[PDB]
């Protein structure tokens, strides 16, 4: 077991501390590592401590601004780290990596670090009413846009999770303001447009800002 | 004879519920104690009994100078390298016996206690070192293994081995892959003082005769 | 540094396919690379060591073999669980380095093209911007393109795209696109669409969207 | 030791400028001569060497009455097939190699050689056969294959096929899809005088000491 914290939310230029405690193994044995990945890139390394901290390395993208260390009393493992850009996003993992000796690997749950100078902000809330453009039959897709908070987690649904049913709501897109956007649809035949009540509920929970907010059909 | 009476705590060896990894052997010192080996000999337990410069059933009339247990979980196919004059990875990085050795090796098959279902890695030996190891030397380093030209400044890498490996147990193996738990008993028949000596019974002392 | 390139970049496959992935290094690196699995939010998984070792607890049906600058995955007979994505990493100097992992990510075939698009809406228009909602749903290839048609020029750059993961049943995606516009914008044009081109289908389907003239 | 001359002629089976094709691959037999693998195995170019039941700096330790050195020509991703216990149109139609197999296996990419802007196509691989081939057993025949019920006559038909089928070398193929020079060693011990041997190193002279 392996487990990171120190993680959240850094201004450009500034410092964090990431730790690492490690449970059900000789941790004091063995070199370890943290390991990166940037949200929708590849694994990345960033540095290694010997199992008695006598010799530490880092990659080029990192050397002189993060320090590795490691006390094995505690069985932990430390990552200070200086000078932070908005590069350093990032998942950050602690691993036991595998060379050429047969043993148990072990890799940490991981700590998101971000670093932007956005701050927090609720959901602003715009549902899609289709108005018969984009429509057919037993076909019409309603919608609901979120737009522009800076922590990830924004939570929605449809008519109060009664519309679970065919429901896709798509990944954040990060916007050029350094602020983030969703979307979330469903797809409902026209002439049920006037039954239901087509809210679509929207909950920041890192803002405690939850809105629910009715789509109004056949308005243009 | 001497007058002492408490038995030798052999059950806190053959019974302890866990033992140690090769490279990381135990030894308990035994002293001051009366040593039945009768209920070793005389046990059904072991699948090995091999007593070297002494005899299972001559034990109980000696006394010895001290007495050392020494206790660690091998293969079953490995127990051949607990024996005097020999060689492979246990005989000469993790346990060695002297060629002069005076004792006996004791195992038993313990794949009910040593192995778990989705194996039991818990038990290691040591698989390089730059130099064989003296007879009862320990070595419980675990410093990067060179094994060619290049520094390997505590990292592994190409040539540079982490130098332990575990033994992965599980209890569908071969017999000769199954745990086996071994006690080495180690003694000195010298003549210097002893503190250990066999169940004896003492007479009277009888002088001009 | 070794630079390791990952030669199919996405696969698409059925449970029993036979499937493999292949990594190959700038340099010879010996038997020094490991294999690693992740699915989405979890860590990485060890699989293969050295480049041919199966790993405790791995599954038979994974294997390795290489030595030298060439290496390659096999996966034996293909299963529900292994649908994720593949990383390769050299052992042998530092810094450690992996591959551009191999993502695994179709569950199952299906023909099935599909395609349709939403306007900015008048619900919306309050933010004082436009935001349209190109909107193509449940399609099995991931493989599309997006065009725009504001007072009928051909509108780029001023837009971004999103997809949902392959659908565990259906094994389909859906995208959506956003083209947006300021008010001094939205209001002085008057006509919209998207439109939406997929291989899957002879040509490409738009809609008209009337901002500020419905 | 007396000086190092007549070295194995590993050049003739690495640089001949043309190979064969993998359904007729050539097999070469040296013996008499001072093989240093080292000098092979430390070469640059080698996109796969590996070695099974040897390793190439305990090979120059060893003495052998033959090596076998076979080569051809195939796909970059059929190399995967030139391995113990493998299956695919190469290991069963082609070249197969023993479970108990004691040798290396060396292959490199060869676009720059063997491919052709035209299109080359004079290298071949047996594409279908009645069953799979022996360890180390070859079949140059050219008999139209059935798979139909009628004797196909020796004249090609419905599902009656020429048993070859050529490789489409072109220089922009994908790695996968280009040609790769292939060389299995195999090493042989008999009833024999050992003829193949690793040189034997020497220190300088020491006089009046
Ligand atoms: C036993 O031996 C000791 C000397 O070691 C002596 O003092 C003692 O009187 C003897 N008898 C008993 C019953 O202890
Ligand atoms: C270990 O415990 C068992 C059960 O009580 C017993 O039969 C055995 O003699 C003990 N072994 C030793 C060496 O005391
Ligand atoms: C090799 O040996 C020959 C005699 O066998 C000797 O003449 C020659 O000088 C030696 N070569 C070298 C380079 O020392
Ligand atoms: C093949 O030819 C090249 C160039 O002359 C040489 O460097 C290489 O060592 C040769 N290989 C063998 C096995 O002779």
């Amino acid at each position: 077991q392996l487990q990171e914290s120190g993680g959240g939310l850094v201004q450009p230029g500034g410092s964090l501390r990431l730790s690492c405690a490690a449970s059900g193994f000789t941790f004091s044995s063995y070199e370890m590592n943290w390991v990166r990945q940037a949200p929708g890139k590849g694994l990345e390394w960033v540095a290694v401590i010997s199992y008695d901290g006598s010799n530490k390395y880092y990659a080029d993208s990192v050397k002189g601004r993060f320090t590795i260390s490691r006390d094995n009393a505690k069985n932990s493992l430390y990552l200070q780290m200086n000078s932070l850009r908005a590069e350093d996003t990032a998942v950050y993992y602690c691993a036991r990596l595998i060379t050429m000796v047969r043993g148990e690997d072990y890799w940490g749950q991981g700590t998101l670090v971000t670093v932007s100078s956005a701050s927090t902000k609720g959901p602003s809330v715009f549902p899609l009413a289709p108005s018969s453009k984009s429509t057919s039959g037993g076909t019409a897709a309603l919608g609901c846009l979120v737009k522009d908070y800076f922590p990830e987690p924004v939570t929605v649904s449809w008519n109060s999770g009664a519309l679970t049913s065919g429901v896709h709501t798509f990944p954040a897109v990060l916007q050029s303001s350094g602020l983030y956007s969703l979307s979330s649809v469903v797809t409902v035949p026209s002439s049920s447009l006037g039954t239901q009540t087509y809210i679509c509920n929207v909950n920041h929970k890192p803002s405690n800002t939850k809105v629910d907010k009715k789509v109004e059909p056949k308005s243009c | 004879f001497p007058n002492i009476t408490n038995l030798c705590p052999f059950g806190e060896v053959f019974n302890a519920t866990r033992f140690a990894s090769v490279y990381a052997w135990n030894r308990k010192r035994i002293s001051n104690c009366v040593a039945d080996y009768s209920v070793l000999y005389n046990s059904a337990s072991f699948s090995t009994f091999k007593c070297y410069g002494v005899s299972p059933t001559k034990l109980n009339d000696l006394c010895f100078t001290n007495v050392y247990a020494d206790s660690f979980v091998i293969r079953g196919d490995e127990v051949r390298q607990i024996a005097p004059g020999q060689t492979g990875k246990i005989a000469d990085y993790n346990y060695k016996l002297p060629d002069d050795f005076t004792g006996c090796v004791i195992a038993w098959n313990s794949n009910n206690l040593d192995s778990k279902v989705g194996g039991n890695y818990n038990y290691l030996y040591r698989l390089f070192r730059k130099s064989n190891l003296k007879p009862f030397e320990r070595d419980i380093s675990t410093e990067i293994y060179q094994a060619g030209s290049t520094p390997c400044n505590g990292v592994e890498g190409f040539n540079c081995y982490f130098p332990l490996q575990s033994y992965g147990f599980q209890p569908t193996n071969g017999v000769g892959y199954q745990p086996y738990r071994v006690v080495v008993l180690s003694f000195e028949l010298l003549h210097a003082p002893a503190t250990v000596c066999g169940p004896k019974k003492s007479t009277n002392l009888v002088k001009n005769k | 540094d070794i630079q390791l390139t990952q030669s199919p970049s996405s696969l698409s496959a059925s449970v029993g396919h036979r499937v493999t992935i292949t990594c190959r290094a700038s340099q010879s690196i010996s038997s020094y690379l490991n294999w690693y699995q992740q699915k989405p939010g979890k860590a990485p998984k060890l699989l293969i060591y050295a480049a041919s070792s199966l790993q405790s607890g791995v599954p038979s049906r994974f294997s390795g073999s290489g030595s030298g600058t060439d290496f390659t995955l096999t996966i034996s007979s293909l299963q529900p669980e292994d649908f994720a994505t593949y990383y390769c990493q050299q052992s042998y100097n530092l810094p450690r380095t992996f591959g551009g992992g191999t993502k695994l990510e179709v569950l199952g075939t299906v023909a099935a093209p599909s395609v349709f698009i939403f306007p900015p809406s008048d619900e919306q228009l309050k933010s004082g911007t436009a935001s349209v909602v190109c909107l193509l749903n449940n399609f099995y290839p991931r493989e599309a393109k997006v065009q725009w048609k504001v007072d009928n020029a051909l509108q780029s750059g001023n837009s971004q795209e999103s997809v949902t993961e392959q659908d565990s049943k259906d094994s389909t995606y859906s995208l959506s696109s956003t083209l947006t516009l300021s008010k001094a914008d939205y209001e002085k044009h008057k006509v919209y669409a998207c439109e939406v081109t997929h291989q899957g289908l002879s040509s490409p389907v738009t809609k008209s969207f009337n901002r500020g003239e419905c």
